[PDB]
């Protein structure tokens, strides 16, 4: 029972630094995804001038 | 994509006015010089001077 229940709150530890670097993670997608669309964007624009 | 369409629209009418007109001027010129080309025309085709 111990055991489990130090388990369970270094599980959930786990779970919350999972979480902060899959967030980390998606922000820097989303950074790049839109870095990504808006050289696309731009490219676009100028090609249309 | 469409601020560039807009943008791109608004110059092509403002160059279409800029060329119409820039075209009048030189169709003046046009009219000063068509006497000197169709003497030399005229004068080609009669194979002598006119």
């Amino acid at each position: 029972l111990a055991d489990a229940d130090a388990m369970h709150a270094k599980a959930l530890a786990d779970a919350k630094a999972e979480s902060e670097k899959v967030t980390e993670e998606a922000k820097q997608d989303s950074e790049r995804i839109a870095a990504q669309l808006s050289e696309q964007a731009g490219s676009e624009a100028e090609r249309i001038k | 994509r469409a601020q560039a369409s807009g943008e791109v629209a608004q110059t092509l009418t403002q160059a279409d006015q800029q060329l119409s007109a820039q075209g009048d001027q030189v169709r003046s010129g046009l009219e000063s010089s068509v006497d000197g080309l169709s003497a030399k025309l005229a004068s080609r085709i009669l194979g002598v001077d006119v």
